[PDB]
């Protein structure tokens, strides 16, 4: 079973404003 | 030796000179040639 | 008030390296009320010599500071442990082993295959030196018996206020919950 | 005590129209990329700036000043602040709202005296001493006039050791401290036992000896001659201070080479 998989220098959600899914808000 | 309380003990001869060197040589000599009829060696503590 | 005062001994906490409490010499003191002014004039003076000895051995052994019992000794006045570089004699030639094991059949139950061998001198002391709290062999070096040549003679402020055991020098307050 | 009010509130406009306009240096391509919601909520600011209400800020610029000198205790700047705000929220006006401004931009600048207060201890060291020297006897003691040199060495000591060297007047008797720690509290109205030997060639209670040992370092060829006792002792105390420095470095060396040990053949 093997995974490796790429895309990992971190993530963005850049600032001056913040992250996605909402935190709290239907 | 404890420098803080060294004088404190030599005061009471708890530590320091023996009972043959902290008395005036006159008494040390006299009491030496008397411990046959008037013992004096037991009253003059000797520290250890 | 008084002057040949009777040194204030320093207590220890084998816990946090900093010291703890302080109090006049609770026990070790003569009883001269059975004495007249021929040795009450010498006890007074033997105690003065004790005070002078304490002063000299304080100014000669201590490391000049600004707070009697510092709340956290800096990382440069606390006796640090400087061990010696540990030297392990790496007991084999890795290249030689791997090579022969791949070759021939050596399963290999100094060395005979190759006369190569090298030490691996490491570092031994630490990464970040210790900071807070001194050991016993430093307590009896830093907090020499403290002689208080005058009693609490001043405003609340100026007063060795590192003596009261229930002092929190961090917040200059007496702790509670007792 | 102001930027501590600035760095406790007030999260500029030049820095905003320097970034939207893309006139920065490091990353000019910063404001362009934001969502077109932000870029329309920062362009209508450096196009028509929104007013502010500074009262709180500079009022908080006054509390952070009081509680750092010492009035309003640290734990009361939640009643003091509300009280000040409500007073200045009543009588407010370009009258007060300015009278503050001056107070807040002067209290943080008129701090030099406070600095001086702790740089010549001209709060409880020289004002007290130059008061105590006025309670001394007349300045004409009988025996000698080495008096003045000593009494001047005292002032020099108090002026060149800012550490604390406070001079209390703990009732009738003014007493010299050697440090806020205070483990050398010597009584300075109890050297009217040196208005004895001020001029001669076992009567010194160590309290006097304590003062001598305390100032000695700051005496040179001043208290001088073989003015008895007072002369020598000062010289002998200085000699002992030098020897104590010698022994201090020696003991640190001998304990770094490696128990009483050094303490015996040093003392």
């Amino acid at each position: 079973p093997r995974h490796g998989s790429r895309p990992f220098m971190g993530t963005w959600n850049e600032i001056g404003t913040s992250q996605l899914n909402g935190g709290a808000f239907s | 030796a404890t420098p803080s309380m060294m004088p404190q003990w030599s005061y009471m001869h708890i530590a320091g000179q023996d009972a043959s060197e902290y008395l005036s040589p006159g008494l040390v000599q006299f009491a030496r040639a008397t411990d046959t009829y008037f013992s004096l060696g037991n009253k003059f503590r000797n520290p250890t | 008030s008084k002057e040949i005062p009777t040194p204030y001994m320093w207590s220890y906490q084998p816990q946090m390296g900093l010291a703890a409490g302080a109090s006049q010499d609770y026990s070790s003191r003569m009883n001269w009320l059975s004495a007249g002014p021929h040795m009450i004039g010498r006890v007074n003076g033997i105690r003065a010599t004790r005070n002078q000895i304490l002063l000299e051995q304080a100014a000669l052994t201590s490391t000049p500071r600004s707070q009697l019992n510092p709340p956290n000794w800096p990382a440069a006045q606390v006796y640090q442990e400087n061990p010696a570089p540990t030297t392990v004699l790496l007991p084999r030639d890795a290249e030689a082993e791997v090579q022969m094991t791949n070759s021939g059949a050596q399963l290999a139950g100094r060395s005979s295959f190759t006369p190569r061998q090298a030490y691996l001198t490491l570092q031994s002391s630490s990464s970040q030196p210790r900071s807070g709290g001194i050991g016993t062999l430093q307590f009896v070096e830093e907090f020499v018996p403290s002689v208080y040549f005058n009693p609490f003679s001043g405003a609340p402020g100026l007063y060795p206020d590192d003596f009261i055991p229930n002092y929190d020098a961090v917040s200059e307050s007496v702790d509670g919950y007792d | 005590p102001a930027m501590l009010a600035a760095l406790q509130s007030q999260p500029d406009w030049a820095a905003a129209m320097d970034r939207i306009l893309a006139l920065t240096t490091r990353n000019p391509e910063a404001f362009r990329q934001q969502p077109q919601a932000n870029r329309f909520s920062a362009i209508l600011e450096a196009v028509v700036p929104s007013r502010t209400n500074p009262t709180h800020e500079k009022v908080l610029a006054i509390v952070n000043a009081l509680t750092e000198s010492k009035a309003i205790r640290k734990d009361e700047a939640g009643l003091i602040y509300n009280a000040l705000l409500e007073r200045v929220a009543r009588y407010n006006s370009t009258n007060v709202q300015a009278n503050l401004d001056r107070l807040t931009t002067d209290v943080r600048e008129a701090v030099a005296q406070r600095e001086r207060f702790m740089h010549d201890t001209n709060l409880g060291s020289q004002v007290a001493l130059n008061a105590f020297l006025s309670t001394l006897p007349a300045n004409v003691p009988r025996g000698q006039e080495d008096y003045v040199s000593f009494i001047s060495a005292l002032r020099l000591l108090v002026a060149e050791v800012p550490q604390s060297e406070v001079y209390q007047s703990g009732p009738d008797y003014f007493f010299q401290t050697s440090r806020q720690g205070l483990q050398t509290v010597n009584l300075t109205q109890a050297f009217k036992n040196l208005q004895g030997m001020w001029g001669v060639r076992s009567l010194l209670t160590p309290n006097t000896r304590l003062l001598l040992l305390l100032i000695a370092p700051f005496t040179n060829s001043s208290t001088i001659s073989r003015d008895s006792y007072l002369g020598h002792l000062i010289t002998l105390y200085r000699e002992a201070i030098g020897q104590t420095q010698v022994d201090e470095q020696t003991f640190q060396e001998i304990t770094s080479v490696s128990d009483t040990g050094s303490l015996e053949a040093t003392l």
